Order: structure tokens, then C-alpha cells, then sequence
């Protein structure tokens, strides 16, 4: 690819070999997770700010029933929540399978019976969390700890 | 000055409305003016701080139950008795199955049907046009709010798209060039170890 | 009025937190490739070494 | 159906507000009932 194995190399010189790589999308998004998440991890990147959501799944309460793609409640500030997790490494999820780590609750807590029921089911359980607990780990460049944000 | 107006019934007349105006200086409890009507006739009545604290002394009721109960019974179970001539008015708290006294006043009545009438329809017309005037300008001020939010909304979801989508072409791209220095380490490795 | 003061918090919410976010973006090209030269530096000195050793031998 | 009060004053009568009512279905075109009143009588009439 024309950098050089016998030379050690500048930014300018990595930015024009990628720029001359092709465009490509194969490795499913699951995949290049772990890929980043595992180089994050080897060469301590994880508390990058960017990243620091990156080993969350998180489920975001906008539907009025639990899974079902159809019930979007668009408009409410749980969707500003999405672009934040998302802009910090969270694989934010339109549908709650036993692969989520997190739930987070807006003000309509119509729904908090109906996690706590689901997640009974569970073999690894997640957490049900207030909007804050995003908002506080973004504003301190850091994962505030959860306990405070439980329900 | 301060006021509030409010449809009634009385037991006495259990068939027709009637309308209560109760009007008073900074606070309820200064004391007040009250006035009564059917649609017809001008009652009317003040009533004053000596005498509205004496209410909450001469019963068991404490003031801030009695005054609370009052704007609850009077300011929209209660139920309401006058006589026209005699010009005493009373209500009471129903209860289930115990019933108790909350309040009366001997009213005497005035001369002027209409005009207590007219200043009613006019405070109405007034207070009404004042809240649509009011209710246009919120609508306004939150519409630019709102098309504010939504736009910022619609550049994060940019800004976010291009984050994602920077963090897994970057990485894309690194893992393609690291993996083969890595796999390239690997089969040397092993080759040198062997050789 | 409720929607007025609802509006006015969530309006100067998002308009930092945006330009924060676009800040953040604007630096993590820089930030990605500095990590990168220098893993990618390390690895080329492996394969350097390996490779003329096994070319000597 | 549509209605609207407005405040008026005769010129008959400088210092009584008087209350004008009109009642209609939207279009005003169609005809409407009208009320006058100066909270102690009340009159009517209809256009069409």
C-alpha cells in the first residue's frame, strides 16, 4: 500500500495511503465494535471521552410499547439522548434483546413496571437508568458511577 | 384590587343558575366585597379583616382549612341558601353522612341590577381578549423555540452521522494496515524461530 | 408558558452541547492518526528486524 | 356554529355599555341572530 516497512511515518504520509484505500462496509457493525473496543482496550484509548460508552448496549424508551418499531415518540428530548450515546460510542438499539446492558427512562416512566417485569426474565440484566446519568458522564468527560441514576 | 366570578345554584331556587362575584383588595383575607345574582337582581355585601378572622374563632374550623375551604366552596360538597328579602346567605360542608357549618353572611342588597351586570360581562370581554393577545405572543416566542430545537436537532444528527461514520472508516482503514504488519510479524516470527 | 420555559433551557442545552460535540469531532481526525503513526511505526520496526534476520539467515 | 359578543354604545346612550351578541354558522352570509343588551333589558332579531 506505499508506506514504507523500512521508514517510520508522519501523519500526512498515513493520511494519503488512507485516502487511497477503497470503500467498503463487510465487517458487520457488531464486528467493528469489538475491533475498536479491543484496540482501545490494548493501547488504553477506553476513557477517551468519544468512546466512553463504547461497552454499553443501551435501549432508548421512545416507544410507547416495548419493542415494537412502530411507537417512536419523536420529538421528546430522548431523542437529543440518542445522538449523544451514539456520539460517544454507544450501540444504541431499536429493540431489547437479551444482548442490552442499560434502558433509559425520560419522564414518562409509564413503562418502568413493564422493564422490571421483562428483565425477571433475564440471565444477564440490565439497568434502568434516568436521562442524567448520559448528560453528567458527557459534561465530566467520564462514566459517572450508575447507583445514583438506578430507576 | 382583586377579583374572581362563579356560577352557583341555591337549594332555595334548586331549578336555575345563579352568579357569585367575589371581589377583594391584595388578598382574600383583608376581607371583601361580594355580590349575588340571578341574571336580574343586585345583592351585595362587605365583609372585613376584624370579622372574616373572628370566623375562624367563633368556629372550630382553623384559618387556613376555613379560608382554604372558603376559596374551595366560594372560588369554585358545598351548597348555597339565600332569601331575598331577610338577605341572609349560608353554605355549608356536606360530608358522607355528617354535615357541618362553614359560612353566612347577612347581605343587604343594592339598586342596580345592570350595572353590577355590565362591570361582570366587561371584566369577561376584557380578561378574555387580554389571554388571546397573551396566547399569541407564547405561540410566537415558542414556534421560534421549537424551529430553533428542531434545527439543532437536524445539524447534531449531521454532526453524529459524520462522527460515526469517521470513527468506523478510520478504524476500517487502520485495522486493514495494522493487521497485515501484525500477520506479516506473525509469519516471520514463526519463520525465524524455525529459521 | 410551561412550553415557553421548556423551550429556553432545552434550546441553550442543545446549542452547547452541539458546539462541544462539533469541537470534539473537529479534533479526533488529529487524535486517531497520532495513536496510529506511532503503533504502526513500532510495528514496522518488528518487521524490519524480523526480515533481516531472516534474510542473514 | 360560530358566536361573537362585542361591547358597544349607543349614541342614544353615552354612558351605558351596551352588549351586542351575533350568533351564526360561519358564514355571517347565511343570516345570523342578534341580541342586544344593557344588563338590565335584552332585545332581539334575526337577518337573513
Amino acid at each position: 500500500y506505499g508506506d514504507s516497512y523500512f521508514i517510520d511515518t508522519d501523519l500526512n504520509q498515513l493520511k494519503e495511503v488512507f485516502s487511497g484505500i477503497k470503500n467498503s462496509n463487510e465487517q458487520t457493525p457488531e464486528e467493528m465494535a469489538s475491533l475498536i473496543a479491543d484496540l482501545e482496550y490494548r493501547y488504553s484509548w477506553d476513557c477517551s471521552p468519544l468512546s466512553m460508552f463504547r461497552r454499553h448496549t443501551v435501549y432508548l424508551d421512545s416507544y410507547a410499547v416495548i419493542n415494537d418499531l412502530s411507537t417512536k415518540n419523536e420529538g421528546t428530548r430522548l431523542a437529543i439522548k440518542a445522538l449523544e450515546l451514539r456520539f460517544h460510542g454507544a450501540k444504541v438499539v431499536s429493540c431489547l434483546a437479551e444482548g442490552v446492558s442499560h434502558v433509559i427512562i425520560g419522564e414518562d416512566h409509564s413503562r418502568v413496571a413493564d422493564f422490571k417485569a421483562f428483565r425477571r426474565t433475564f440471565k444477564r440484566k440490565f439497568k434502568i437508568l434516568k436521562e442524567s446519568w448520559v448528560t453528567d458522564s458527557i459534561d465530566k468527560c467520564e462514566l459517572q458511577e450508575e447507583n445514583q441514576y438506578l430507576i | 384590587m382583586e377579583r374572581k366570578i362563579s356560577r352557583i345554584h341555591l337549594v332555595s331556587e334548586p331549578s336555575i343558575t345563579h352568579f357569585l362575584q367575589v371581589s377583594w383588595e391584595k388578598t382574600l383575607e383583608s376581607g371583601f366585597v361580594i355580590t349575588l345574582t340571578d341574571g336580574h337582581s343586585a345583592w351585595t355585601g362587605t365583609v372585613s379583616e376584624s370579622e372574616i378572622s373572628q370566623e375562624a374563632d367563633d368556629m372550630a374550623m382553623e384559618k387556613g382549612k376555613y379560608v382554604g375551604e372558603l376559596r374551595k366552596a366560594l372560588l369554585s360538597v358545598y351548597t348555597f341558601n339565600f332569601s331575598k328579602e331577610s338577605c341572609y346567605f349560608f353554605f355549608e360542608k356536606n360530608l358522607k353522612d355528617v354535615s357541618f357549618r362553614l359560612g353566612s353572611f347577612n347581605l343587604e342588597k343594592v339598586e342596580n341590577p345592570a350595572e353590577v351586570i355590565r362591570e361582570l360581562i366587561c371584566y369577561c370581554l376584557d380578561t378574555i381578549a387580554e389571554n388571546q393577545a397573551k396566547n399569541e405572543h407564547l405561540q410566537k416566542e415558542n414556534e421560534r423555540l421549537l424551529r430553533d430545537w428542531n434545527d439543532v436537532q437536524g445539524r447534531f444528527e449531521k454532526c453524529v452521522s459524520a462522527k460515526e461514520a469517521l470513527e468506523t472508516d478510520l478504524y476500517k482503514r487502520f485495522i486493514l494496515v495494522l493487521n497485515e504488519k501484525k500477520t506479516k510479524i506473525r509469519s516471520l516470527h514463526n519463520k525465524l524461530l524455525n529459521a
